[PDB]
């Protein structure tokens, strides 16, 4: 990835993110270097298309908010801060067409550095995805990927009678755009009450290992079978800790290219010096109705494939199916055979948006 | 939300007789916009609303030079869009 | 029967023509009870229905003080949003938002809407279990935290366990002439012109209230989606949900496809052809 993350900060104020050239005017609470024990952050921007333009970063404060589900209750047994959890914590979100991140840190009080003026923090967890607009085909199960990370408080372990990695929590709720829902809400590692599912769809979350001491990574790839159109649209993927909690944002679409018509297609004659009859030209499916634009053209004699045409035409414009009419001229001694064009230009359409032809006698 | 504007007629169009011209506005918000008519450019007098988006119309006597369009003004539109004259 | 109340809240702005308009109206079945506009002579809670006119003067000057405060909210909301959006203030961006009670065939309430609209685009949605939030994007995502630190959620849940189920209740009493409220669509088919040789059908469902509708078309008994423009389900204006589903068919095939509508307004996913 790049070497550098500027960002905003609000909840507007300048800042950046290094995965140093002196950065005098930025507030020296603003500039943060991170420090990665998991390497999740560090290898994930790592394996990250580095020199790709600015995405879209965003950073704030935030205070851990147990999960409001009651269901959530086993994995805080207890309404007590952990006493390794104080200070300032930030959450940093970033969004791109290739990687979309969720990352909580605790810095320090003071931003003195005796090399360069800097400051460091550190990552008590990540949240990266690589599936940020994935497009399924009809009929066929989704697959999705969400991968976290979990640094342990690095002092808290002469106290802890049950150490190792604590069970977590992976959160998507989903689709049907108008409205809202959940479809899956797990914490596996728990002998608790879960929830039921919807359309049947699980995931694939746990740790990758279970080294007990050093930095854990985890999995959370989600799996919904066989998708429909009409779930089409957004979602949010969330992963849960005792008094933490992290989200992230998925967007999904599908494909249906359209098809033409064009009447008349095939006549007969037309006696010379005649107009030929009102001929028309109608897609299928182009939405909403701003900035179309709609060309008639004479193709059967001199000036090319662009002549404002003889003739009277008619445009028009919850969304069209547009039927574009026209009354040709009478024919000369030129356009015997000739033939007729109507062109059609609609953002959802390739820039050419669609031609249709009407031929002549 | 953009308005869908469809500038038609209530009966096939002839030249030297009189028809209906009809903008057919839906779809956004607000209810009020300001959709008005011009004739050769001009801002004409009458023209009709819906009662309590739905259709504008007015009555006139299509001819060979003359030109009719549409003006319509809503708050997404920066600056108006004019909708042309179409007979067929 | 299953039942539905609904308050629906629009906010503009419009730069060089004053300052950003708010609209309000309320909604019970396929019955406008209450308008409001703030370029009024006088941006009252105005009668509509002639069975709310029997209401305390209390709850109409009261929702009237409510319109304003959401007025003057909803500006600072909308300039909040123009802020961190990357928008100008040479151009004009719209806000709205549905919310209302959603009841069962003995008036217990099912759920309850409130979800907002940026631009067409979706923005904000609040689920049925009443403790979770439905976001769109990153700007949507900071809105979330806001109200996720501040549980609008069980706000109108504890609302409608109190205030929207005894209104509903009494607008029932002040109209036993329908108990149709979760309004079914209201249907029919424009043809378009392709003169002899073919022809566009669009088979339109409007006037209803909510936006999850599954309208398909069925050729014979195949499901045919290539050719077919479903649109999203886009409102009338005057808050009566609008959608359509076309093709442009050869002038014969046409009998063959036919309209379908999933609904819960609806008894059962009707079969069309209008």
């Amino acid at each position: 990835g790049p070497a550098v993350i500027e960002c905003w900060f609000v909840e507007k104020r300048p800042g950046a993110l290094l995965l140093p050239p002196p950065r005098p005017d930025l507030d020296p609470e603003l500039y943060l270097s991170v420090h990665d024990p998991a390497g999740a952050l560090q290898a994930a921007f790592r394996r990250y298309p580095r020199g790709a333009p600015a995405p879209h970063c965003e950073m704030s404060r935030f205070v851990p908010l147990p999960a409001s589900a009651k269901w959530a209750s086993g994995l805080t047994p207890a309404q007590n801060c952990p006493r390794a959890l104080d200070g300032a914590w930030l959450m940093v979100s970033i969004s791109s067409p290739v990687l979309s991140l969720s990352s909580l840190l605790r810095p320090q009080p003071e931003p003195q550095q005796e090399p360069v003026l800097i400051t460091m923090a550190t990552v008590v967890l990540t949240v990266l995805t690589h599936t940020p607009a994935p497009r399924v085909r009809l009929g066929q199960d989704a697959l999705l990927d969400l991968s976290f990370a979990y640094m342990p408080p690095t002092s808290e372990a002469a106290s802890s009678l049950a150490p190792g990695p604590p069970p977590f929590g992976l959160e998507w709720r989903r689709q049907h755009l108008g409205k809202g829902h959940l479809l899956l809400a797990a914490t596996p590692g728990l002998n608790g009450q879960m929830p039921a599912a919807q359309e049947g769809a699980v995931a694939f979350a746990a740790w990758d290992d279970d080294e007990p001491w050093g930095p854990w990574t985890g999995n959370g790839t989600f799996w919904l079978p066989r998708v429909q159109p009409f779930q089409e649209g957004t979602y949010l993927a969330t992963i849960h800790l005792p008094y933490l909690q992290g989200q992230v944002t998925l967007e999904l679409a599908v494909y249906k290219p359209p098809k033409v018509s064009l009447m008349p297609a095939t006549l007969a004659r037309a006696a010379p010096g005649e107009a030929p009859p009102e001929l028309l030209c109608l897609v299928s499916h182009f939405y909403p109705s701003g900035g179309l634009e709609v060309e008639w053209e004479l193709r059967g004699g001199p000036g090319g494939r662009s002549q404002k045409a003889e003739g009277q035409r008619w445009l028009s414009a919850g969304s069209v199916s547009l039927s574009g009419h026209l009354q040709p001229p009478p024919v000369t001694t030129e356009q015997h055979g000739a033939r007729y064009a109507c062109r059609i230009h609609h953002p959802s359409l390739p820039a050419s948006g669609r031609s249709a032809e009407v031929t002549l006698e | 939300r953009t308005p869908k504007i469809q500038v038609y007629s209530r009966h096939p169009a002839e030249n030297g007789k009189s028809n209906f011209l009809n903008c057919y506005v839906s779809g956004f918000h607000p209810s009020d916009i300001e959709v008005d008519l011009l004739k050769n450019g001009e801002r004409i007098e009458k023209v009709e609303h819906s009662d309590l988006y739905l259709l504008y119309y007015t009555e006139f006597t299509p001819t060979e030079k003359d030109e009719y369009a549409c003006r319509v003004n809503h708050v997404t539109l920066s600056q108006p869009k004019i909708v042309k004259w179409d007979r067929d | 029967g299953s039942h539905s109340m609904r308050y629906f809240y629009t906010a503009m702005s419009r730069p060089g023509r004053g300052e950003p308009r708010f609209i309000t109206v309320g909604y019970v079945d396929d019955t406008l009870f209450v308008r409001f506009d703030s370029d009024a002579t006088s941006p009252r809670k105005e009668p509509r229905a002639p069975w709310i006119e029997q209401e305390g003067p209390e709850y109409w000057d009261r929702e009237t003080q409510i319109s304003k405060t959401n007025t003057q909210c909803y500006r600072e909301n909308l300039r909040t949003a123009l802020r961190y959006y990357n928008q100008s203030e040479a151009g004009s961006h719209i806000i709205q938002r549905m919310y209302g009670c959603d009841v069962g065939p003995d008036g217990r309430l099912l759920r309850g809407y409130d979800q907002y609209a940026y631009d067409g685009k979706d923005y904000i949605a609040l689920n049925e279990d009443l403790s979770s939030w439905t976001a769109a994007d990153t700007a949507a995502q900071i809105t979330q935290r806001k109200w996720e630190a501040a549980r609008v959620a069980e706000q109108d849940r504890a609302y409608l366990e109190g205030l929207c189920v005894e209104s509903l209740r009494r607008y029932l009493e002040n109209g036993k002439e329908t108990l149709q409220r979760a309004d079914p669509p209201k249907t029919h088919v424009t043809h378009h012109p392709i003169s002899d040789h073919e022809v566009t059908l669009r088979c339109w469902a409007l006037g209803f209230y909510p936006a999850e509708i599954t309208l398909t078309w069925q050729r014979d008994g195949e499901d045919q989606t290539q050719d077919t423009e479903l649109v999203e389900t886009r409102p009338a204006g005057d808050r009566t949900f609008q959608k359509w589903a076309a093709v442009v068919v050869p002038s014969g095939e046409e009998q063959r496809y036919t309209c379908h509508v999933q609904h819960e307004g609806l008894p059962k996913p009707l079969t069309l052809r209008w």
